[PDB]
Protein backbone atom coordinates (compact mmCIF):
# COMPACT_ATOMS: atom_id res chain seq x y z
CA UNK A 1 0.00 0.00 0.00
CA UNK A 2 1.08 3.67 0.28
CA UNK A 3 1.49 6.65 2.68
CA UNK A 4 1.96 10.17 1.29
CA UNK A 5 3.24 13.04 3.38
CA UNK A 6 2.66 15.96 3.52
CA UNK A 7 -1.07 16.47 3.04
CA UNK A 8 -0.91 20.19 2.18
CA UNK A 9 2.10 22.01 0.71
CA UNK A 10 2.17 25.79 0.55
CA UNK A 11 4.93 26.83 -1.78
CA UNK A 12 6.03 30.13 -3.35
CA UNK A 13 6.66 30.44 -7.06
CA UNK A 14 10.27 29.62 -7.80
CA UNK A 15 10.43 27.42 -4.69
CA UNK A 16 11.36 23.82 -4.63
CA UNK A 17 8.98 21.24 -3.27
CA UNK A 18 9.33 17.56 -2.29
CA UNK A 19 6.49 15.06 -1.86
CA UNK A 20 7.31 11.56 -0.63
CA UNK A 21 5.68 8.17 -0.37
CA UNK A 22 6.39 5.04 1.56
CA UNK A 23 4.94 1.74 0.46
CA UNK A 24 3.85 -0.85 2.96
CA UNK A 25 5.31 -3.55 0.78
CA UNK A 26 8.21 -3.23 -1.64
CA UNK A 27 7.48 -2.09 -5.14
CA UNK A 28 10.48 -3.63 -6.90
CA UNK A 29 9.67 -6.35 -9.47
CA UNK A 30 12.07 -7.71 -12.01
CA UNK A 31 14.70 -5.11 -11.36
CA UNK A 32 12.35 -2.17 -11.83
CA UNK A 33 10.38 -0.18 -9.30
CA UNK A 34 6.82 0.30 -10.21
CA UNK A 35 6.26 3.70 -8.74
CA UNK A 36 4.69 6.57 -10.62
CA UNK A 37 3.55 10.13 -9.91
CA UNK A 38 0.33 11.78 -11.10
CA UNK A 39 -0.78 15.41 -11.13
CA UNK A 40 -4.53 16.05 -11.07
CA UNK A 41 -4.88 19.66 -12.03
CA UNK A 42 -8.16 21.08 -10.71
CA UNK A 43 -11.19 20.14 -12.79
CA UNK A 44 -9.41 17.55 -14.89
CA UNK A 45 -8.42 13.97 -14.89
CA UNK A 46 -5.04 12.99 -13.48
CA UNK A 47 -1.97 12.92 -15.71
CA UNK A 48 1.33 11.11 -15.65
CA UNK A 49 4.57 12.84 -14.74
CA UNK A 50 7.15 10.17 -13.80
CA UNK A 51 6.99 6.36 -14.09
CA UNK A 52 9.31 3.66 -12.82
CA UNK A 53 10.43 6.01 -10.08
CA UNK A 54 12.57 8.35 -12.13
CA UNK A 55 11.47 8.26 -15.73
CA UNK A 56 9.98 11.55 -16.88
CA UNK A 57 7.16 10.93 -19.34
CA UNK A 58 7.31 12.73 -22.65
CA UNK A 59 5.73 16.17 -22.37
CA UNK A 60 6.69 16.66 -18.71
CA UNK A 61 9.16 19.52 -18.15
CA UNK A 62 12.48 18.71 -16.43
CA UNK A 63 10.65 20.35 -13.52
CA UNK A 64 10.00 17.37 -12.09
CA UNK A 65 12.25 14.54 -11.07
CA UNK A 66 11.70 11.32 -9.13
CA UNK A 67 13.89 9.17 -6.90
CA UNK A 68 13.62 6.66 -4.06
CA UNK A 69 14.86 3.39 -2.57
CA UNK A 70 13.35 0.34 -0.90
CA UNK A 71 10.12 1.88 0.36
CA UNK A 72 10.51 5.65 0.11
CA UNK A 73 10.19 7.61 -3.11
CA UNK A 74 10.19 11.37 -3.60
CA UNK A 75 8.96 13.74 -6.28
CA UNK A 76 10.86 17.01 -6.53
CA UNK A 77 9.91 20.21 -8.36
CA UNK A 78 12.97 22.46 -8.59
CA UNK A 79 11.28 25.70 -9.53
CA UNK A 80 7.56 25.73 -8.86
CA UNK A 81 5.60 27.43 -11.60
CA UNK A 82 1.96 28.53 -11.61
CA UNK A 83 0.69 25.63 -13.72
CA UNK A 84 1.93 23.11 -11.13
CA UNK A 85 -0.83 23.51 -8.60
CA UNK A 86 -3.24 20.71 -7.92
CA UNK A 87 -3.13 17.34 -6.11
CA UNK A 88 -0.22 14.96 -6.64
CA UNK A 89 -0.59 11.20 -6.13
CA UNK A 90 2.07 8.49 -6.01
CA UNK A 91 1.08 4.98 -7.14
CA UNK A 92 2.91 1.65 -7.10
CA UNK A 93 2.59 -1.24 -9.53
CA UNK A 94 4.84 -3.81 -7.99
CA UNK A 95 2.35 -6.08 -6.51
CA UNK A 96 -1.34 -6.54 -6.66
CA UNK A 97 -3.37 -4.78 -5.84
CA UNK A 98 -2.18 -1.57 -7.43
CA UNK A 99 -2.49 1.28 -4.91
CA UNK A 100 -2.38 5.12 -4.88
CA UNK A 101 -1.19 7.50 -2.17
CA UNK A 102 -3.75 9.71 -0.42
CA UNK A 103 -2.58 12.87 -2.20
CA UNK A 104 -0.66 16.08 -1.45
CA UNK A 105 -2.34 19.37 -2.44
CA UNK A 106 0.13 21.97 -3.68
CA UNK A 107 -1.09 25.51 -3.28
CA UNK A 108 0.71 28.56 -4.64
CA UNK A 109 1.65 31.08 -1.95
CA UNK A 110 0.84 34.51 -3.33
CA UNK A 111 0.61 38.06 -2.05
CA UNK B 1 -20.18 6.34 -20.20
CA UNK B 2 -22.94 4.35 -18.47
CA UNK B 3 -22.99 6.48 -15.32
CA UNK B 4 -25.68 8.30 -13.39
CA UNK B 5 -27.87 8.08 -10.37
CA UNK B 6 -28.71 4.63 -8.98
CA UNK B 7 -30.49 3.48 -5.86
CA UNK B 8 -28.49 1.31 -3.43
CA UNK B 9 -28.37 -2.29 -4.62
CA UNK B 10 -28.92 -1.46 -8.10
CA UNK B 11 -27.08 -2.77 -11.37
CA UNK B 12 -24.83 -0.56 -13.78
CA UNK B 13 -22.45 -1.17 -16.67
CA UNK B 14 -19.76 1.43 -17.32
CA UNK B 15 -18.05 1.42 -20.83
CA UNK B 16 -14.73 2.74 -22.06
CA UNK B 17 -14.02 3.39 -25.76
CA UNK B 18 -10.37 3.25 -26.75
CA UNK B 19 -8.76 4.70 -29.83
CA UNK B 20 -5.66 5.67 -31.43
CA UNK B 21 -4.43 2.20 -31.14
CA UNK B 22 -5.17 -1.52 -30.92
CA UNK B 23 -7.08 -2.39 -27.80
CA UNK B 24 -5.66 -5.86 -27.28
CA UNK B 25 -1.97 -5.09 -26.94
CA UNK B 26 -2.05 -3.14 -23.69
CA UNK B 27 -4.01 -3.70 -20.46
CA UNK B 28 -6.57 -1.50 -18.64
CA UNK B 29 -7.67 -0.46 -15.20
CA UNK B 30 -10.76 0.91 -13.66
CA UNK B 31 -9.89 3.54 -11.07
CA UNK B 32 -12.34 5.74 -9.20
CA UNK B 33 -12.16 9.09 -7.43
CA UNK B 34 -14.58 9.81 -4.66
CA UNK B 35 -16.10 13.22 -3.94
CA UNK B 36 -13.60 13.80 -1.17
CA UNK B 37 -10.93 13.45 -3.89
CA UNK B 38 -9.58 10.05 -2.77
CA UNK B 39 -8.44 7.67 -5.54
CA UNK B 40 -9.20 3.94 -5.45
CA UNK B 41 -8.26 0.95 -7.58
CA UNK B 42 -11.39 -0.84 -8.69
CA UNK B 43 -10.21 -3.62 -11.02
CA UNK B 44 -7.38 -4.96 -13.17
CA UNK B 45 -7.77 -7.60 -15.99
CA UNK B 46 -6.01 -9.06 -18.69
CA UNK B 47 -7.81 -8.22 -21.74
CA UNK B 48 -6.98 -11.45 -23.44
CA UNK B 49 -8.24 -14.11 -21.05
CA UNK B 50 -10.95 -12.02 -19.60
CA UNK B 51 -9.76 -12.68 -16.09
CA UNK B 52 -9.92 -9.82 -13.64
CA UNK B 53 -8.72 -9.18 -10.10
CA UNK B 54 -10.10 -6.66 -7.66
CA UNK B 55 -9.75 -5.45 -4.09
CA UNK B 56 -12.03 -6.85 -1.39
CA UNK B 57 -13.95 -3.60 -1.63
CA UNK B 58 -15.73 -4.68 -4.76
CA UNK B 59 -14.80 -8.36 -4.87
CA UNK B 60 -17.75 -10.39 -6.02
CA UNK B 61 -19.80 -7.32 -7.06
CA UNK B 62 -17.88 -5.63 -9.85
CA UNK B 63 -16.90 -7.53 -12.97
CA UNK B 64 -14.43 -6.16 -15.43
CA UNK B 65 -14.33 -7.33 -18.99
CA UNK B 66 -13.37 -6.33 -22.49
CA UNK B 67 -13.85 -6.76 -26.22
CA UNK B 68 -10.49 -6.78 -28.05
CA UNK B 69 -12.48 -6.43 -31.36
CA UNK B 70 -14.84 -3.65 -30.61
CA UNK B 71 -12.19 -1.91 -28.48
CA UNK B 72 -14.35 -1.70 -25.40
CA UNK B 73 -13.70 -1.98 -21.72
CA UNK B 74 -16.53 -2.77 -19.35
CA UNK B 75 -17.28 -2.49 -15.65
CA UNK B 76 -20.41 -4.28 -14.45
CA UNK B 77 -21.26 -2.85 -11.02
CA UNK B 78 -23.83 -5.07 -9.03
CA UNK B 79 -25.35 -4.63 -5.59
CA UNK B 80 -24.20 -1.05 -5.57
CA UNK B 81 -23.46 0.49 -2.20
CA UNK B 82 -23.47 4.19 -1.21
CA UNK B 83 -19.68 4.11 -1.05
CA UNK B 84 -19.38 3.35 -4.77
CA UNK B 85 -20.38 6.92 -5.53
CA UNK B 86 -17.47 8.44 -7.40
CA UNK B 87 -16.00 9.38 -10.78
CA UNK B 88 -14.90 6.34 -12.74
CA UNK B 89 -11.89 6.29 -15.04
CA UNK B 90 -10.20 3.69 -17.14
CA UNK B 91 -6.86 4.15 -18.36
CA UNK B 92 -4.71 2.36 -21.03
CA UNK B 93 -1.83 0.67 -19.39
CA UNK B 94 1.67 1.43 -20.56
CA UNK B 95 4.59 -0.87 -20.11
CA UNK B 96 4.22 -2.34 -16.68
CA UNK B 97 3.67 0.34 -14.09
CA UNK B 98 1.35 2.96 -15.31
CA UNK B 99 -1.26 3.95 -17.76
CA UNK B 100 -1.08 5.71 -21.12
CA UNK B 101 -4.09 8.23 -21.01
CA UNK B 102 -7.06 8.64 -21.12
CA UNK B 103 -10.50 8.64 -19.63
CA UNK B 104 -12.36 11.86 -18.91
CA UNK B 105 -14.51 10.29 -16.20
CA UNK B 106 -18.16 9.36 -15.77
CA UNK B 107 -19.92 10.10 -12.47
CA UNK B 108 -21.88 7.36 -10.73
CA UNK B 109 -24.01 8.39 -7.82
CA UNK B 110 -25.59 5.80 -5.49
CA UNK B 111 -28.40 7.30 -3.37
Amino acid sequence: LMTQIPASLAVSLGQRATISCKASQSVDYEGDSYMNWYQQKPGQPPKLLIYAASNLESGIPARFSGSGSGTDFTLNIHPVEEEDAATYYCQQSNGDPYTFGGGTKLDTKRA
Amino acid sequence: SGPELKKPGETVKISCKASGYTFTNYGMNWVKQAPGEGLKWMGWINTSSGKATYADDFKGRFAFSLKPSASTAYLQINNLKNEDMATYFCARLGYRSYFDFWGQGTTLTVS
